[PDB]
């Protein structure tokens, strides 16, 4: 997450900057705060399945089902 | 009038489903407007006309732009949004969604549909959770108009409950043993590469791969008295399409398998006709191709064992004979919309 | 001295014995001095060198000419006459032909192996009629020298019998339906064709093709208390080696999945050691390719019902593992020739 | 007054062609009326209704018993005798046999046929020696009604040649190099088995297998400007049917791709029609199962360099879109009975 | 000194070129000490082990716990990025990447290994743009130590390439056509589904698939002479593995095809030893699985029109093979460190 | 002989009729009853060619039975 972590200091950054310059309700503000909220969100999904034991490979398929390698087609 | 459908998931179900509408679509309560899935209209289009299973589709013409699809003059609106939560069904006037990703599953999943504006999601797939599932000719008229969100099983348990259901009233099934030796699905590999699970990791045409399935186990969901009294593995084999259960049950009345087979033809003439079909020829896998039946016996297998050990064998199309019951189901639903 | 050994049939049975043979060469009572066959030495020379199952033949050098395949200097002389009364087997000091034609069967067919001089025949096949018939880790030592016609059984027999003998030991086994998920094999065609079996007609590598099978009664020959309580089916699918068998039994001793496998290992170290192998891996058809076990139990896949009904599943080396068991059952009756 | 018609040999081609005819029977000046083959007519009437490739015959009911098979009501008598001098062809009034067992190409093999009484043999493969060869839309006009015995040459040669000369008129082609890359058949091994050719004998769904084939010679045969100025190869491939052949030629007035491609185009829309279609989709094999046409061109993939090395590359239905050109074979030669 | 490597794409060509370093690991500059890919470690190991095509690795032992696979009791960490600029190449000291997850093949995507820390990259596949690219036996002793990425080109003109290069010394090439018959890969798909080719979109085990090729025209890469003079096309066809390119080129001095054989059988034999194999064998795609050789001659296939249309048959196993023209590249670059 | 060449016709008959008129009309209850008139004389009074051919060619890839 220390890279994560990176990317939240940067996506809040910027958010405040165009919330504070584009205005506090504004599409940009609101999609800018959409990506910080986003990622704060992976980092606690990311951090709860640490606790998990459960491997980067099975995060990657929690969030991706649809990819090759992540489907179960219960025949 | 007609009930407004989009497909969400062009893929082997989708796009075989797209298909069992357009052949009936003369006597039909459902009109399919939309569709969802991760490629461009263009790419549905070609791949709708063009499959290599179904051959190519020849009742109409079919063509694309860069929002539509077109079956025969009449306009299917295409989208790409993975996230169903964006999906325009409220501008669309959806009103029930073909849930054919594989990936909306449980109930928090396939509810995101009804959050964009439709009123039912029909799963063609096991529900994760207590969503109410359903196996037509076996327990389809406990359908309740006020489910919004409803499974069609799996293909093998399509195959597999007729089958229990018609022994199970004429023998009485104690306990039951299913291996469905299976066509490869989209789900295995093309070659051995990273999965979730190590057999599915493996070349799906070079390997006969063992999986674990709920499917036997779900015909206890249709026949409720069954619960917890069948189980079953798969063997995916290097075949593309069309598949074959193999059943072995404990029976508590003795019989023999000229009975067993006697029992099967008469329900398929009547109480399970079209449901299942009743086979005496020595046929093989490529002629059940595009079969509308759940199930077909393959009535020179059948054996018994000590009077009471039954042996089935029953042939079934995954992906047409499964889309033709998705499209029953969901005319079932519109006969019933409330 | 050394058994002097003919092949009859130089196919994929003949082939993958006498591969099996070069590679124990060294310990081996067994001498193979000829070959008798439809094709011409340097052809059958070819096709033991490059085999597209089990790569090119990297120990010896193998070599031709008009009357002799060599494999590494050792010359086996060659000859092609499809009556097996007509050949030198007198002239040459045959002891034991590998009856591996699939032809001669019956006793009056192998017999004429006897008629040319034989002292004995070990056909690798089911027998017709009465003719001894063994499994190795089975019953093998009950061979009698003065037995010279024997029947190794069928692949299937081989793979299923040390499984039931164990299972049967351990809860007594009172019915038992089996079901072969086998590659295809020589006897079916490759497109449509004419064929007296309307399945085996079947283009082999498009389709899953079942047929009837003798090999779950074969089962009641090697244990003899279960004579007529053993039945099943097979299902050709599109792999060309390595097959898996589906086997649900009615137990008399109430057990547990847990069990049946602890058992199954327990055999696998001791009594079956060698015969059976225990695996708990994920494994698929093509990682057995080459495996020297006559079964390999697939552990995950076991599963019990209500104490009695017992699902067990197992791979095997239709090719290579058979011949393997081909080739224990000649040092046997080396080991035992008078 | 139509032309009596015998099949020699049931296989693939002899089914396919009776398929053909039956969907062309109410246009035809052909009755067929006779069928000789290795299979009884119950095995032959089975096969001719279950196919793996063309599925089940729809049109009308296919019966049989010990010596006719009927379809919709149409007897056609049947008999199985291997030495064609031993057949009925007198007795049965037959005026036409078409020769597909593979194995009576020679006319001295051909000519028995006419000395059991048939008037013509059509033979659906290359003939071995002094025997006229007809490609439908090459020369086919050339026919002398005087002629006893025909051959139609090969699938390539049908697919290459119409293309070949196309080509020729257009540009003048000075040299030409063929590839087939054909579906496999019947002339192939499933597993590696003895054969004459020693890269047939290997198993032929595992297996690209390179073979000689003298079609690009024999469209020498039909266009004798270019005897001797065409070469090339087969390499089969693990499928049961569709084909397609890539042809390098040097031609002498220097051109551009999309130059041959409007040549070609204008050819499939005129002088020949229903025998070269052009196509300019993005389709594979699967997708020309069942086509009519000769030769498929495959316009994405035509390119030529420094003028005069010009690509083509066409695809055939080896089996069906060649029994199409046998049928019309056979149909000119019973326009110009002589 | 010991070059520090680390595998980017655990995939085919990644686990192909890790079993050849671990069979030179005695003979080698290179350390394989990391890996990143999307799988975890352990199923990484089992896939390393178990491979459908190679079969079970048995030099060395291979395990794995949460953090590194052991083979040989030799370490290898493991990662899982999808964004190789978090890579800890800095931390674990990687001088040399093998990039092969077919996604960072330009100079943009490649360099952020280089910002992760690593000094070289060395992609498995054409590099896009103007990074430099090698066939090793062609121009591979044209590498600059200061190179940062460099590119091995693709399976495919690593066969093509050493053949024109033999052929256009000895009799001057003017222009050529290829055609790959080729292996499918990872980049189908298993059943029709969607793709931005929409050939490759059909389903690979049932299908010939044309794909249009970069292949040939790359050669003009590393011999510039030829650059523009080279064009092909892709079939790619229903095996798993193993490939063979058809090449018709116009040459500048006649011969004929035993002299085409001899040039290449004594390029062989001299400075194209271990690159170019050349066999007169009958030999068919199986018994090239596992070739060290970039390119094996099928010299029975060989043939010449008119003196200056020549055409060369060649073999190829395009994920083993490859691997070790990959491995042969890593060496040479270690070598030459700077 | 010569009423066995009756059967045989009455068997063409029976075939030709019921796959036309289809195995529930009354045209192939005649037809079979036909045929069956004539058979019950059989009572007042074979290996097929395929038959002998597996017999004289086990080999051959029409009649391979191997028990898998
Ligand atoms: N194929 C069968 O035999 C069969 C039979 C019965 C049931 N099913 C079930 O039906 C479901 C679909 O199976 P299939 O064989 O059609 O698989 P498939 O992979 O061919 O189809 C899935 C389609 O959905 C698309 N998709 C994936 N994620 C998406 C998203 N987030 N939004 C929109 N589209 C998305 C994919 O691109 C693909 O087009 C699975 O749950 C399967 O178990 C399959
Ligand atoms: N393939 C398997 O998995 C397998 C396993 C166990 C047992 N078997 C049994 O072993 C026997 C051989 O099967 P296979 O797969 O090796 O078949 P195959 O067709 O590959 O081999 C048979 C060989 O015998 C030759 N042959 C036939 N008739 C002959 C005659 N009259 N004289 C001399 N040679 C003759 C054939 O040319 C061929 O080389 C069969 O009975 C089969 O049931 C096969
Ligand atoms: N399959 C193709 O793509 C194709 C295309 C064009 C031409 N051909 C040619 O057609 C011919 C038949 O090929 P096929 O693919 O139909 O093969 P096939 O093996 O499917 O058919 C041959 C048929 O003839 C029978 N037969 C063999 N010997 C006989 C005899 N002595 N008497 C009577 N019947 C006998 C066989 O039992 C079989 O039913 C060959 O000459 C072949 O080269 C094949
Ligand atoms: N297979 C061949 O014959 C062959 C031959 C020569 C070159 N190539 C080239 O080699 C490359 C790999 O081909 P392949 O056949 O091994 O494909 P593959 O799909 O088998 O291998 C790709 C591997 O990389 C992993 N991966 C994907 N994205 C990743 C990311 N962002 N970070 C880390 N890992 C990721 C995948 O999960 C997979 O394990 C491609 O460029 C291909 O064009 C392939």
């Amino acid at each position: 997450m220390s890279n994560l972590e990176k990317q939240i200091e940067q996506a809040r950054e910027e958010a405040h900057k165009i919330c504070d310059t584009e205005g506090a309700t504004s599409g940009q503000c609101a999609a800018a705060w959409d990506a910080l909220e986003e990622l704060q969100a992976e980092a606690a999904h990311q951090r709860a399945e640490q606790q998990d034991h459960k491997t980067s490979f099975q995060q990657y398929c929690d969030d991706n089902p649809d990819a090759a390698e992540c489907r179960i087609y219960d025949d | 009038s007609m009930v407004r459908v989009a497909i969400n998931g062009f893929g082997r179900i989708g796009r075989n489903f797209m298909r069992c509408w357009l052949q009936r679509k003369a006597n039909s309560k459902l009109e399919i407007v939309g569709i969802n899935d991760t490629s461009d209209p263009r790419t549905n289009a070609h791949l709708l006309k063009y499959d290599s299973m179904l051959g190519i589709f020849q009742d109409a013409e079919i063509t694309a732009d860069d929002d539509c699809i077109y079956a025969g003059g009449h306009a299917v609106k295409c989208v790409s949004d993975r996230n169903p939560e964006n999906l325009p069904w409220s501008a669309w006037g959806i009103d029930l969604v073909i849930e054919a990703t594989g990936v909306f599953t449980s109930r928090e999943g396939a509810s995101k549909h009804l959050s964009a504006g439709a009123k039912k999601v029909l799963i063609t797939a096991p529900g994760k959770g207590n969503i109410p599932t359903y196996v037509v000719g076996v327990n389809h008229h406990t359908y309740d108009p006020s489910e919004d969100i409803v499974s069609n099983a799996s293909c093998t348990t399509n195959c597999l409950a007729p089958i229990v259901k018609v022994l199970h009233e004429a023998f009485g099934i104690q306990q039951g043993m299913m291996t469905t030796t299976h066509s490869y699905t989209g789900d295995q590999r093309l070659l051995d590469a990273s999965h979730r699970d190590l057999r599915r990791a493996r070349a799906a045409a070079m390997n006969i791969v063992p999986t674990s399935t709920g499917a036997a186990k779900a015909v206890g969901l249709v026949i409720p008295e069954l619960q917890g009294k069948l189980n079953g593995i798969a063997l995916r084999v290097p075949t593309p399409n069309v598949s074959v259960v193999d059943f072995v049950a404990q029976v508590e009345k003795p019989t023999i398998a000229e009975q067993v087979n006697q029992v099967i033809k008469e329900a398929s003439e009547t109480t399970m006709k079209g449901i299942i079909h009743y086979s005496e020829l020595e046929l093989v896998s490529s002629d059940y191709r595009g079969h509308n039946a759940s199930s077909i016996l393959d009535a020179s297998l059948t054996m018994v064992l000590g009077g009471n050990l039954v042996k089935v064998v029953a042939w079934y199309d995954n992906e047409w004979g499964y889309s033709q019951r998705v499209l029953d189901l969901a005319e079932h639903m519109a006969a019933h919309w409330a």
